[PDB]
RNA sequence: AUGCGAAAGCAGUUGAAGACAAGUGCUUGUCGUUCGUUAAAAUGGCCU
C-alpha cells in the first residue's frame, strides 16, 4: 500500500573528520578525461564532462554489501576517504574503481555498466587505528593512519602491496610522526 | 569565416563552413599535438584582444583565450601568432605554445592547452617578424630557438629551454626594411613533424626585405662567422614581400608580394636560381596573399584577393 | 589563506582566500590575475590537468549559517569557465545540526569564528545540543505545481532543484542584498544579510509570492527597526528566471512582520490572490489587477490589538467563502466578502468564534467536511456540519518545547483526497539524551479515527510536503530526499576493438 | 561524387570504398548495420584502384591495381597479404572469383586464371574475336566454373575447355558497366550512361525484358531470386522494380522511387544501395568523405519517398558551458529590479468677499490654473467664508486634489494645512454620510501616515543635536 | 564565476498621480507656435491622403499651411463674403469651400486661380460642406435653410437629393463608415437625425434626443456615433438606438470635436474635444470615455483637429481661437581600392553551417561614483556623490547603498572641516523631505557623534548647527501637526 | 552572549586547573590544553 523510499542524495561528503589535511578534495578525474567521479553521502556519482550530465549513479543502498557496510544504522563512522582509478588487484585491466573507507574496507566496483552484485571486497588488518590517507607510485602504495596512545594525533606511515595469498595484505611499518598540527 | 575543404584533384568538397561573429580572422593555423597525437586544434586571431581556439559533430567546441596574466600593457592585439612545440627539460612533457607579437620588442609566449603565460622576451626597435627553429640534442630531447627580426636587420636568436636567455645577435648585410623572416629545410610552422624523433634541424634561412630583395643564408656557417655573408641575394621583385614559404624537404623557396598582380616567384635551391617557365604570363594569381605547401602529396596552394584559391601539383614529388 | 595550491612545474600559485576570489600568482615576474566572485568562499583548490586543463575547487557557501553546505566546481582553465558544477540540494535550518564547525578567520561574527572561539564554540554547541530541550529543524520547502521543482529558500537566495534527475538546475538571488557586489572580510562579515523567510506559489504557478526581511547594520540610530518587504514575481512556462513585478515596502504599518501568507484557491481569481496576516490580528487580501498590471489591496480588516501572538495561521474554503483565521487559542470563521465574523440567523452553536486549550499552531481543512487544528499540546479534528468537536489526540509527551511556535505548519501536511500526515520526533537517548535522532510518521484519514499507515525512519525528518500527483516528499537532516507513497560476429567485435 | 569505387560485402554489413587524398588513393572499410580510422594508402603515386571485390576465415578483399598487380588485402590487420602478379604491365580491367578459382581480364585483352589456396597462376590465356574487354563474370552453375561471360558493348559467352564463343548477344552502344547473374539462365546488363537495363535470357539468347530507369545508371544490386532489383541512378536516386521476371509488357517502368533530402531541402545524392528481402540499406555522404547509412522497409514505403535527416545548416552553437545566451551555468541570475511599481503598505485603493463660485467651477471641471489661484489666496477669513459656502461632493473632490498637491510639493504643506483642517470642520455631515472614507480619501490617508510615522526618528535626531548644541555653546 | 551587478537607484514608493504613459506622449506634443490672424477661426481640416496639408478658414480668407515648414503656403481669397467651411476631399485632389452668399466653390488644391466649379445652393448661407467618405463624387451641403442637399458633382444644377424635415439651423452633418447610404445630421435644437438615401428620403429613418442644441456629430465606428451638444458630450449606439455613455466633464459648451484611430503611440484611439474655455481635452473611447490629457489656451477655442492616422510626418495638433489665433503644437520626428582590399567585415555569415557569437552585450556606462564604489575608495565615492550638478536620486542611492554595505565611519574618518561642509549643506536641504530625511538623519547623527571637538573649535559649522536646530524643530512641528489631522479623520468614521 | 517573549523587552550570566612567554622566587600576559555551568594590526580589496 504505502511505501517509503530514499530517492535523492544530498551532501557531497567532505573530509571533515580529519580537518588536519590540507587537500580535502576526494573526487577524481578519470584516466580518459571525459568523466569525473564524485563520492557523495549516500551514493557515488558518475559525471560526463562534455555534456555536463550525470550518467551512472552507483547508489550505496541497492548494493547489499555497501548497504551492509555504508548505511550501518547505529553509526556512519565509516566514510569514504580515497578513490583509486584502476584495479589494485591486478594491473592492466577499464571502467573500474577502488573505494577506500574510514575503517579498513577496500572495495572494487565497476561503473559503466550494470554493476554486478559481486563487489570485490577485502579488509586491511590492524584496524585499531583508522585510515588517514592512501596514495601511490607505480605499483608500490602507501598508507597514512591515525594513532593515539595532548589532544592531537600521531601519524603512522605504512607500505602496501597485494597478494601474499589473495586476502593477505602486505602492510608493514615504514615510519611514524608523533603529533601533527597541519599537513599536506 | 573558417572554411575547411577536403581536396581531390577533380573536386574539392566543403567539409565544414564554420563562421564566427565580430572576429576578423587575420591569421588561422592548424595544430596537432605531439604526445597524445590524437588532439587537434585550430587557432585563429585578428585585431581583437582575444584568440579563438576550436577543438577537434553537430555543435562544436570553441574557447577564447583572453587574459595575459601579467601584462595587457604591451600587446593590444593578436595580429601575428604562431604555434610551436616546446620541451620542458625536467619532465619530458613536450607541449604546445603560441607566440604573439607585441608592442615594441615584446614577443609573448602563452602555454596553449592551458591558456597560461609562460614567458616573454623582448628586443628593441620595432619587431617586424619572427619564426621558429629546433635543435635535437639526444634521444628525444631537443631545444627550440626563437628567431626575431627588428626593422633594421638585427637578427636575434633566443632559446626557450631555459628561460629567455639571448643566445646571440647578428646583423643582416644591407637590409634597410626587413618585413619577413622564415627558416626552412626541416621542421617549421608549416611542415611540422608528427613524432619527436623526426625533428630535424633547419638548414636554410630567408630574410625578405622591403625592396623585393631576399637575402638567403646557410645556417651551418652563418652561426659560426657571426656576421656572415649571404649564400645569395635574390633581387627579382619590385615591391614588398609578404609571403615566404619553404618546401617540405628543403629545395623550393616560394616568395610572394602583396601589391600587384602576378607577383610570385619560385627559387630552386641550392643554386638560388629563379625558375623560368612557371609561372608564365598565363597564370591567374592576382594579388597573392597566402601560400601553403603540402606535407607529402606534392601540392602548392595559392590564394589571392578575389577569393579563388588554386592548386598546383608538382609532378616531381 | 584557506587554500594554497601549486602549478605542476612550480611557477604559479593558486591562492584561496575568504574574499570570494581565486588568485593566480605567476611567481617569476611576481604578478597576479584573479577570478573575482565564485558564489561563496573557497575551502580548497588544486590543479588536476595532465598539462593543466582543469582546476578543481570546493566552496563553503558561508552565507548559510546553520548548516555548512559545500559545492564542487570544476573550471576549464583556458577560458576560466565553469565546465562542471555539482551541488546537492541546499536547505537552511532554524538551528545548527550535529557538530559542524564554521571555518577559521581573523575575527568573530555570527558567520565565522576566531581560533579560541572556534574550539570553545565546538564544545559549547555539543553541550547545548545535549542540554537544551528547545531545538527544532523546521524549514520551508515548496513544490512547483506545474514544474515539480523544489524551491529551497536560501538566505537572500533561491535554489530550484528537481529530484527526478537529482541535479540542481537553477540558483538565484531574490533580494536587494550585497550578494555578489563584494566578498566580505571582517566587519563586512559581522554584517548580516537580508533573509527570505516566506515563499509560496499561486496554484496556477504563474505568480510566485515571497516575503523577505532585512536587517540594519550595527550601532547606528536606525539600527532599532527591521524592514519587511513583500514581493510578487512572474515567469513564463519555459524561461527559468523570475521577473519581479511588484515590490511592497512595509506592509501593515511600520516595522510589522508579516506572519502568515496564503495562496488563494482557484475559484476566486484563478489563483491570483493572497492573504497576509500580521502578528496582531489583521487580515489583508491582495490580488492582481489585469486592467492595471499589478497587485493591489483588495480587502482589509485591521483591528488595533495591543497583544501580539507570534503564532498565527489561516485557511480558506474551496468555494472561496469561509476564511478560518486562527490567532492564538481563539479561532474565527469569517465570510470572505466582508471580512467580518460569520453572523448567523440560525444560531445553532456553530458560532463563528472558537476557544481551544492553548496556542494554535496549524489549522487546515481537509475538505469542507473537517477542520484540522493543532495546538501546542494536542491535535483536534472538528466538523463543519455542526459546531462540535469530533476527535482528540494527546501529544504533550512529544511536542513540549521542541518546536518554536509556528513551525508545526511546516511539519504537518496533507493530501486533499485521502488524509493528513502527522509527525513525531525523538532523540535516541542512552539510559541523558544522545545527539542521534529518530522519527515517526503517521498517516491519518479525514475522520482521524484510524491511522491509515504508520512508518518509522531512523533519522530526523525536517519537513513533509504533499505532491499534487498524490504522494508525499520529505527532507531529511542528512539531506536525503525521500518519498512516502503508492566470421561476421567475431570480426564485428574486432573492428569495434579497433626509435630507428 | 568523390567516392572512386565502392562495394558492399554479401550479407550486407560492410562497404569497402576507395577515394583520393593528396593524389594518393586510400582504401577503407566501414560497417553499416550498427567512424573508423584504419585507412590504407597506396605508397606509389601513379597507381589507381581499378577493381574491387570481396571474399570470405579472414574476411578479405581483392584489389586490382593498374600497375599490373592484384593485391589480396587482409581487413583485420591492415596488411597486403599477397601480391598476385600478371606476367605483364597493363591494367587489370576486371576481377572475379568463385570457390577459390579466380579469373581476371587484362587491358591488353588477356585472360588470367589463378588460385587463392595455392597463391598460384594456373593459366595465362587468350581468345579471339574479342577486341576490348571491360566486364566479366562467371555463372554460379555450382562448383562447376563453366561458361563465363565477357563483354565490351556486346556480351559474349565462352567455355573453358573449348575456349570459344557459343552465344553472342548484341549489347549496348556504350561499353557495358554493370553485368550480373540473377538466376542461372538470366543476366542483367547495363552500359555506361544508357538508361536501360537489358534482361537477357541465355539459352534462347533473347532480350527477354527491358527496364527503363529515369536517368543514367550507376550502380546495380538485386535480391535473392529476382524478388527485387535496386538501381542507384546517377543524379542521386534509388529506384526499385518488383518482380522483373513477371508479365505492353516488353518494358517495365520503375516501381518505387526513393530519394534522400535532409531538413535543408538541398538534395544530397545517393550512391550504392543494397537490398535484401524486406530490408533496404541506403548510404550517402554526410561530411565531404564519410558515409552514413539508413535502413528502411521497402514494402512499407509508398511510391515516392523522401528519407529525412537532420543536417547541420544554420545551427547556433548551443554549447555545454553556455546559457540560453551569455552566462555560464554555475553563476546566478543576479537580482535587478528594472520596472516594478513600488507602493507603500498603506495605499488603500481598489476597495463677505468669497470665491466659492469660481472654486466650485474649476472643481466641477479640472483646472490647475484656477485651482492654483483660488488656493493662492491666503486669508483665513476668506477660507472660512468659502468653505462655509461650499457643496459637499465638491468638498470631497477638493480634499483629494489638495492632498495630491501636498504629496507632490511638500513645501506647500505649511500654508495649505489650514484648508484640510477647515474642510473637515464643516462638511463632516456628508463625510459621515458616505461609507467609503478610506477609498474616497486614499491619497490623504497615505500622506498623513507617511509624515506621522516618520516622526520619532526626527525626535531622536533633535535630542542628540540639542545635546551637542548646549554642550558646545555653553563653553 | 559571474558578472558584477549594477547598483540600483533606490526607487521610493510612488505618491499619487504618477506620470501616466499617455501623459508622456501627449506632452511630447510640444513647441507652441502662435500666429495671429484677422478674426475668429471657424473651421480647420486636414487632407486625408497625403496628410502633409491642412487648411484653416477665417474671415473671408482661407489659408493652406504645410506640415514640413509649419508655415503659410497658399492663399484662397477669391470669395465675396465670409466663407464658413472648407474641407479636403477623401481622395485629396479637390477641396470644397462653403460661403454665406449662398454658394459653394469647389476646386482642386494648390491652384487658387482655377475656380473649378461654383454651385449656387439656396440663397441662405451654406453653413457646412463636406464630401462623402465611401463615395467620392457626391458632396453634401448643409445650409441654414433647415434642409441639407446632396449635390452629385456631375450635374451641379440641381440637388441630386434634398433632405428636409429638420427643425432649425442644421449646422453639422456626418457620413457613416459601413454604409454609403445613411447620413447623420446635427440640427441646432437637438434631434440628431438619421436619413436614408436609397429610400424616398423626404422623411428621416429616425433620430436621437440630445436635449441640448447639438454642436457636432462624428461617426466614430461603423456601429457608433459621438455627439457634441451643450455642456456634456455623449456617445450613442446605432443598433440599440440608445446612448451608451454621457461624459459631463466640461465647463462651457463643447465647440469642436474630432476622432482618430490606429497610429503609433501608447493609446489606440483618441477623441479630442475643444470646449470654448482654453480647454482642449483628449479622452479615449476604449477606456470607457475618461479624461486622459488636457491643455489650456486663454481664449475660447472654436476648432480643433489632429493630423490623421496615416500621417508619417511630424504630427500636428491644431487649435483655433476666436481672438484670431491659430495655435499649433507639433510632435516632431572611402576609396574604391580600399573597400575592395578590406571588404570582408560586412558579410553576416549567411550560407555557413555553424554560427557562433560570443562578444559582450555592450552595457550602459558606469558612472564614476560606481567605479569609486567597486574600487572601494569610499571617501572619493562620497565626494563624487556631492559633485554639484547631480541627480538627487543619485545622491540618495549612493548614501543608501554605502550605508547598507560598508561603514559610514570608515568612509568618514579622513575628514576636516573644509570637506565636512558640503555634506552638511546637503543635509541642511535634504532633511526637509521625508524619503531622504530618514537616512540623512542617521548620517547627521553619526557625524555629530564623531566631530564635536572640531565643532567647538570651528565657527563655520556653529552657523550650520543652529540653523539645523531650527529646521528639525521646524520639521518636527510639521510632523507633529500631521498626527492631529490624521486622528481627526478617525473621528469621522 | 543564554532562557522566555512581540519587532518591546523580561530575568540571569563573566568561574576553575594546567602549561608557557616576558619583566624583575615575584608581577603581568598568552593558550593548534583540559574542567564546570542557562553563557584591529605584518601597506595588505575583486579580471579580460
Amino acid at each position: 500500500q504505502y511505501k517509503l523510499s530514499v530517492v535523492s542524495g544530498g551532501k557531497p561528503a567532505l573530509n571533515n573528520l580529519s580537518s588536519v589535511t590540507g587537500n580535502k578534495n576526494i573526487a577524481r578525474l578519470s584516466q580518459d578525461q571525459r568523466n569525473y567521479i564524485i563520492p557523495f553521502n549516500n551514493q557515488i556519482k558518475v559525471y560526463s564532462v562534455e555534456t555536463r550530465q550525470c550518467v551512472k549513479t552507483l547508489k550505496f543502498a541497492n548494493n547489499s554489501l555497501l548497504s551492509g557496510i555504508f548505511l550501518q544504522e547505529e553509526e556512519n563512522n565509516e566514510s569514504i576517504v580515497k578513490i583509486l582509478l584502476g584495479d589494485i588487484t591486478v594491473p592492466q585491466q577499464a571502467h573500474l574503481i577502488t573505494v577506500f573507507t574510514n575503517n579498513g574496507h577496500v572495495i572494487v566496483l565497476n561503473y559503466k555498466g550494470k554493476l554486478v552484485e559481486s563487489p570485490k571486497h577485502f579488509k586491511i588488518s590492524l584496524a585499531d587505528e583508522k585510515l588517514a590517507n592512501v596514495f601511490h607510485s607505480e605499483g608500490n602504495y602507501r598508507i597514512l593512519t591515525t594513532f593515539k596512545d595532548n589532544s592531537l594525533q600521531s601519524y603512522r606511515l605504512y607500505a602496501l602491496t597485494f597478494d601474499d595469498a589473495k586476502k593477505q595484505f602486505e602492510v608493514a611499518h615504514q615510519a611514524e610522526w608523533h603529533n601533527v598540527i597541519l599537513s599536506n | 569565416t573558417l572554411r575547411i575543404y577536403h581536396i581531390d584533384g577533380k573536386t574539392n568538397h566543403l567539409v565544414t563552413s564554420l563562421h564566427l561573429v565580430g572576429s576578423p580572422i587575420q591569421t588561422c593555423t592548424f595544430y596537432t599535438s605531439l604526445s597524445n597525437q590524437n588532439q587537434q586544434n585550430i587557432f585563429t586571431a585578428g585585431r581583437r584582444r582575444y584568440m579563438h581556439s576550436w577543438d577537434l559533430s553537430q555543435t562544436a567546441k570553441i574557447e577564447k583565450f583572453s587574459r595575459l596574466y601579467g601584462h595587457e600593457s604591451t600587446q593590444r592585439s593578436f595580429e601575428n601568432f604562431k604555434v610551436a612545440h616546446l620541451q620542458n627539460s625536467q619532465t619530458n612533457s613536450v607541449h604546445g605554445i603560441v607566440l604573439l607579437q607585441g608592442n615594441n620588442g615584446w614577443i609573448n609566449i602563452l602555454h596553449s592547452t592551458s591558456g597560461l603565460w609562460l614567458m616573454g622576451c623582448k628586443i628593441e626597435g620595432v619587431i617586424t617578424d619572427f619564426c621558429i627553429d629546433y635543435q635535437p640534442i639526444s634521444r628525444g630531447k631537443f631545444r627550440t630557438i626563437l628567431i626575431a627580426v627588428n626593422a633594421y636587420g638585427e637578427v636575434w636568436e633566443f632559446d626557450l629551454n631555459k628561460n629567455g636567455h639571448v643566445i646571440r645577435r647578428w646583423k643582416d648585410q644591407g637590409g634597410v626594411g626587413i618585413t619577413k623572416i622564415q627558416v626552412g629545410g626541416g621542421t617549421t610552422t608549416t611542415c611540422p613533424a608528427l613524432q619527436i624523433s623526426k625533428i630535424k634541424q633547419n638548414r636554410w634561412l630567408a630574410v625578405g626585405s622591403e625592396s623585393g630583395f631576399v637575402n638567403l643564408y646557410d645556417r651551418n656557417n652563418a652561426m659560426t662567422s657571426s656576421t656572415p655573408t649571404p649564400v645569395a641575394a635574390l633581387d627579382q621583385l619590385t615591391t614588398t614581400i609578404s609571403n615566404l614559404q619553404f618546401s617540405p624537404d628543403g629545395q623550393i623557396l616560394c616568395m610572394a608580394s602583396r601589391a600587384v598582380k602576378d607577383a610570385l616567384r619560385l627559387v630552386h635551391l641550392p643554386s638560388c636560381s629563379v625558375f623560368s617557365n612557371w609561372p608564365t604570363s598565363g597564370t591567374p594569381l592576382g594579388k597573392v596573399t597566402s601560400v601553403a605547401f603540402s606535407p607529402s602529396g606534392g601540392l602548392l596552394a595559392v590564394g589571392n584577393e578575389q577569393g579563388k584559391v588554386r592548386l598546383w601539383k608538382l609532378n616531381h614529388y | 589563506v584557506l587554500s594554497l595550491s601549486f602549478s605542476h612545474d612550480g611557477s604559479y600559485l593558486l591562492s584561496g582566500g575568504w574574499e570570494k576570489v581565486m588568485s593566480l600568482w605567476q611567481l617569476e615576474t611576481n604578478s597576479q590575475q584573479f577570478l573575482p566572485r565564485l558564489n561563496g568562499i573557497i575551502i580548497d583548490c588544486q590543479v588536476l590537468g595532465p598539462q593543466g586543463n582543469y582546476y578543481s575547487l570546493i566552496l563553503q557557501m558561508t552565507e548559510n549559517n546553520s548548516n555548512s553546505d559545500y559545492q564542487f566546481l570544476l573550471l576549464n582553465a583556458s577560458d576560466l569557465t565553469s565546465k562542471l558544477s555539482i551541488n546537492g540540494p541546499l536547505p537552511v535550518f532554524n538551528s545548527t545540526i550535529k557538530h559542524i564547525q564554521q571555518p577559521i578567520s581573523a575575527m568573530n561574527t555570527k558567520n565565522s569564528n576566531s581560533i579560541t572561539s572556534l574550539n570553545h564554540s565546538k564544545k559549547k554547541q555539543s553541550r547545548k545540543l545535549i542540554k537544551s530541550r528547545r531545538q527544532d529543524f523546521t524549514t520551508n520547502v515548496e513544490i512547483n505545481p506545474i514544474n515539480k521543482n523544489l524551491y529551497f529558500p536560501h538566505i537572500s537566495a533561491v535554489q530550484i532543484f528537481d529530484f527526478y534527475k537529482n541535479e540542481q538546475v537553477n540558483y538565484q538571488y531574490l533580494t536587494s542584498g550585497v550578494n555578489n557586489s563584494m566578498g566580505k572580510v571582517r566587519f563586512e562579515l559581522n554584517l548580516q544579510d537580508p533573509i527570505i523567510t516566506d515563499l509560496k506559489f499561486t496554484k496556477d504557478g504563474q505568480w510566485m509570492i515571497t516575503y523577505e526581511i532585512e536587517y540594519p547594520p550595527n550601532d547606528l540610530l536606525s539600527s532599532k527597526d527591521l524592514t519587511h518587504i513583500l514581493k510578487f514575481w512572474t515567469k513564463n512556462d519555459n524561461e527559468t528566471n523570475w521577473n519581479l513585478k511588484t515590490k511592497v515596502i512595509n506592509p501593515h504599518g511600520i516595522s510589522v512582520p508579516i506572519t502568515k501568507i496564503l495562496p488563494s484557491p482557484r475559484s476566486v481569481n484563478n489563483s491570483q490572490g493572497c492573504l497576509t496576516a500580521d502578528n496582531n490580528g489583521g487580515l489583508k487580501f491582495w490580488s492582481f489587477d489585469s486592467h492595471e498590471s499589478n497587485w493591489c489591496l483588495k480587502k482589509i480588516s485591521l483591528p488595533n490589538f495591543n497583544h501580539f501572538s507570534n503564532s498565527v495561521s489561516l485557511a480558506w474554503s474551496q468555494d472561496g467563502s469561509l476564511i478560518f483565521h486562527g490567532f492564538d487559542d481563539k479561532l474565527q470563521i469569517l465570510d470572505f466578502d466582508t471580512f467580518k465574523k460569520f453572523e448567523s440567523l440560525e444560531n445553532t452553536k456553530t458560532v463563528s468564534e472558537f476557544t481551544l486549550d492553548s496556542e494554535i499552531q496549524t489549522v487546515k481543512l481537509i475538505n469542507d467536511t473537517n477542520l484540522i487544528v493543532a495546538t501546542r499540546t494536542t491535535l483536534n479534528a472538528i466538523n463543519l456540519l455542526r459546531g462540535q468537536v469530533i476527535n482528540s489526540f494527546d501529544l504533550y509527551p512529544f511536542v513540549n518545547g521542541v518546536y518554536k511556535n509556528g513551525h508545526m505548519d511546516r511539519l504537518i501536511t496533507c493530501d486533499e483526497r485521502t488524509g493528513n500526515i502527522a509527525l513525531v520526533i525523538n532523540q535516541q537517548l542512552t539510559d541523558v539524551p544522545t545527539i542521534n535522532y529518530k522519527s515517526r510518521i503517521i498517516i491519518f484519514d479525514s475522520d482521524l479515527s484510524t491511522k491509515l499507515g504508520n512508518f518509522t525512519h531512523h533519522e530526523y525528518i525536517s519537513w513533509i510536503g504533499w505532491n499534487y500527483d498524490t504522494d508525499f516528499i520529505f527532507l531529511d537532516i542528512e539531506s536525503t530526499l525521500g518519498v512516502v507513497g503508492t566470421n561476421s560476429d567475431i570480426f564485428a567485435e574486432q573492428l569495434h576493438k579497433l626509435n630507428d | 561524387s568523390p567516392v572512386l569505387q565502392s562495394a558492399y560485402d554479401p550479407s550486407g554489413q560492410y562497404l569497402c570504398y576507395v577515394t583520393v587524398a593528396l593524389d594518393k588513393q586510400r582504401v577503407g572499410v566501414q560497417p553499416t548495420q550498427r567512424w573508423n580510422e584504419n585507412f590504407l594508402y597506396l605508397e606509389d603515386s601513379k597507381l589507381k584502384v581499378t577493381c574491387l571485390k570481396w571474399v570470405n576465415d579472414t574476411v578479405a578483399i581483392i584489389l586490382g591495381m593498374n600497375n599490373g598487380e592484384i593485391w589480396l588485402y587482409s581487413v583485420l590487420a591492415n596488411e597486403v597479404t599477397y601480391k598476385f602478379t600478371t606476367g605483364n604491365s597493363y591494367e587489370i580491367k576486371d576481377i572475379d572469383l568463385m570457390g577459390n578459382q579466380l579469373w581476371c581480364i587484362d587491358s591488353s585483352d588477356a585472360f588470367y586464371q589463378f588460385d587463392l589456396l595455392q597463391f598460384k597462376l594456373l593459366q595465362h590465356f587468350r581468345i579471339n574475336n574479342c577486341v576490348q574487354l571491360n566486364k566479366l563474370t562467371i555463372v554460379p552453375a555450382g562448383d562447376s566454373v563453366a561458361q563465363l561471360l565477357v563483354a565490351s558493348h556486346s556480351i559474349s559467352l565462352i567455355d573453358i575447355e573449348e575456349k570459344k564463343v557459343v552465344m553472342t548477344f548484341p549489347g549496348h552502344v556504350s561499353p557495358v558497366s554493370t553485368l550480373q547473374v540473377i538466376t542461372n539462365e538470366f543476366f542483367i546488363s547495363g552500359a555506361e550512361g544508357d538508361r536501360f537495363l537489358n534482361v537477357y535470357d541465355i539459352h534462347s539468347g533473347m532480350t527477354k525484358c527491358v527496364l527503363v530507369a529515369e536517368s543514367d545508371i550507376k550502380e546495380l544490386s538485386h535480391s535473392g531470386q529476382a524478388d527485387s532489383i535496386a538501381v542507384t541512378t546517377e543524379d542521386g536516386s534509388l529506384e526499385i522494380f518488383v518482380d522483373p521476371l513477371v508479365s505492353g509488357n516488353k518494358s517495365k517502368k520503375s516501381s518505387k522511387k526513393i530519394q534522400i533530402v535532409s531538413k535543408d531541402g538541398r538534395k544530397v545524392p545517393i550512391y550504392n544501395a543494397f537490398i535484401n528481402k524486406d530490408l533496404l540499406n541506403v548510404s550517402w555522404l554526410q561530411n565531404a568523405t564519410m558515409p552514413y547509412f539508413k535502413n528502411l522497409q521497402w514494402r512499407e514505403i509508398p511510391n515516392e519517398y523522401t528519407v529525412e535527416i537532420s543536417l547541420n545548416w544554420n545551427n547556433k552553437n548551443k554549447s555545454a558551458d553556455r546559457d540560453l545566451h551569455g552566462k555560464d551555468l554555475a553563476s546566478a541570475t543576479n537580482y535587478v529590479e528594472g520596472n516594478a511599481r513600488v507602493t507603500s503598505g498603506d495605499n488603500f485603493k481598489h476597495v463677505t468677499g468669497t470665491v466659492t463660485v469660481i472654486l466650485s467651477q474649476a472643481l466641477q471641471s479640472n483646472d490647475h490654473s484656477l485651482l492654483e489661484t483660488v488656493l493662492n489666496n491666503r486669508d483665513e477669513r476668506v477660507i472660512r467664508d468659502t468653505i462655509f459656502r461650499l457643496k459637499p461632493a465638491l468638498a470631497v473632490i477638493l480634499l483629494e486634489r489638495l492632498a495630491e498637491r501636498i504629496a507632490r510639493q511638500t513645501h506647500r504643506q505649511g500654508p495649505l494645512n489650514v484648508w484640510v483642517k477647515w474642510c473637515l470642520i464643516i462638511h463632516g455631515g456628508y463625510l459621515v454620510s458616505i461609507p467609503n472614507l478610506m477609498s474616497t480619501l486614499s491619497s490623504l490617508h497615505s500622506t498623513l501616515k507617511r509624515r506621522s510615522d516618520l516622526l520619532p526618528r526626527l525626535l531622536a535626531l533633535d535630542a542628540r543635536l540639542d545635546c551637542t548644541i548646549n554642550k558646545f555653546k555653553t563653553l | 564565476s559571474t558578472a558584477r551587478p549594477r547598483i540600483i537607484t533606490s526607487k521610493a514608493p510612488l505618491l499619487p498621480q504618477q506620470t501616466t504613459p499617455e501623459q508622456r506622449y501627449w506632452r511630447q506634443y510640444t513647441s507652441a507656435q502662435l500666429v495671429k490672424e484677422h478674426n475668429s477661426v471657424t473651421h480647420i481640416s486636414f487632407n486625408p491622403q497625403h496628410p502633409h496639408d491642412f487648411a484653416v478658414t477665417s474671415s473671408t480668407r482661407v489659408q493652406i499651411f504645410s506640415s514640413r515648414t509649419r508655415q503659410v503656403i497658399k492663399t484662397f481669397s477669391r470669395f465675396k463674403d465670409v466663407v464658413y467651411s472648407a474641407s479636403f476631399r477623401s481622395d485629396g485632389k479637390l477641396l470644397c469651400a462653403g460661403d454665406a452668399t449662398g454658394l459653394v466653390s469647389v476646386y482642386d488644391s494648390y491652384n487658387p486661380r482655377t475656380i473649378l466649379l461654383s454651385i449656387n445652393a439656396s440663397t441662405h448661407p451654406t453653413h457646412v460642406t463636406k464630401f462623402h467618405t465611401q463615395d467620392n463624387k457626391i458632396l453634401a451641403t448643409a445650409s441654414d435653410d433647415r434642409v441639407t442637399r446632396l449635390w452629385d458633382i456631375s450635374n451641379a444644377y440641381e440637388p441630386q437629393l434634398e433632405l428636409t424635415g429638420a427643425t432649425d439651423y442644421v449646422r453639422t452633418l456626418s457620413f457613416i463608415p459601413a454604409a454609403p447610404h445613411l447620413v447623420a445630421t446635427g440640427s441646432y435644437d437637438g434631434l440628431i437625425r438619421l436619413y436614408d438615401t436609397r429610400s424616398s428620403g423626404s422623411t428621416p429613418i429616425y433620430s436621437l434626443n440630445h436635449d441640448q442644441p447639438v454642436e457636432n456629430v462624428i461617426a466614430v465606428s461603423p456601429t457608433q456615433i459621438v455627439s457634441c451638444g451643450g455642456n456634456n458630450f455623449k456617445v450613442w449606439d446605432l443598433t440599440s438606438n440608445k446612448k451608451l455613455y454621457e461624459r459631463g466633464n466640461f465647463n462651457k459648451a463643447v465647440t469642436c470635436l474630432d476622432y482618430v484611430e490606429n497610429f503609433d503611440s501608447p493609446m489606440q484611439s483618441a477623441l479630442i474635444a475643444s470646449s470654448l474655455d482654453g480647454h482642449v481635452k483628449v479622452f479615449d473611447p476604449l477606456d470607457n470615455f475618461q479624461v486622459k490629457f488636457g491643455w489650456k489656451f486663454s481664449g475660447p477655442v472654436l476648432s480643433c483637429a489632429v493630423s490623421p492616422s496615416t500621417a508619417q510626418g511630424n504630427r500636428h495638433l491644431v487649435a483655433g481661437l476666436s481672438s484670431g489665433l491659430l495655435a499649433i503644437r507639433t510632435k516632431k520626428k572611402k576609396s574604391n581600392n580600399f573597400q575592395r582590399m578590406m571588404r570582408g567585415s560586412e558579410y553576416q555569415g549567411d550560407q555557413e553551417h555553424i554560427i557562433h557569437n560570443d562578444k559582450v552585450r555592450s552595457q550602459r556606462r558606469m558612472r564614476a561614483f560606481e567605479r569609486n564604489i567597486n574600487q572601494f575608495k569610499w571617501s572619493e565615492a562620497l565626494d563624487n556623490a556631492f559633485v554639484p550638478g547631480m541627480a538627487k536620486e543619485l545622491t540618495l542611492t549612493v548614501l543608501q547603498e554605502l550605508r547598507k554595505r560598508g561603514k559610514v565611519r570608515v568612509a568618514l574618518y579622513g575628514r576636516d572641516e573644509s570637506t565636512l561642509e558640503p555634506l552638511l549643506n546637503w543635509c541642511l536641504k535634504g532633511i526637509e523631505d521625508v524619503r531622504s530625511a530618514s537616512i540623512v538623519a542617521d548620517w547627521v547623527a553619526v557625524v555629530l557623534e564623531l566631530y564635536g571637538n572640531t565643532l567647538e573649535s570651528s565657527p563655520v559649522l556653529q552657523e550650520l548647527m543652529i540653523d539645523l536646530k531650527t529646521k528639525v524643530r521646524h520639521e518636527i512641528h510639521k510632523s507633529k501637526e500631521a498626527q492631529r489631522i490624521e486622528g481627526m479623520l478617525q473621528l469621522l468614521t
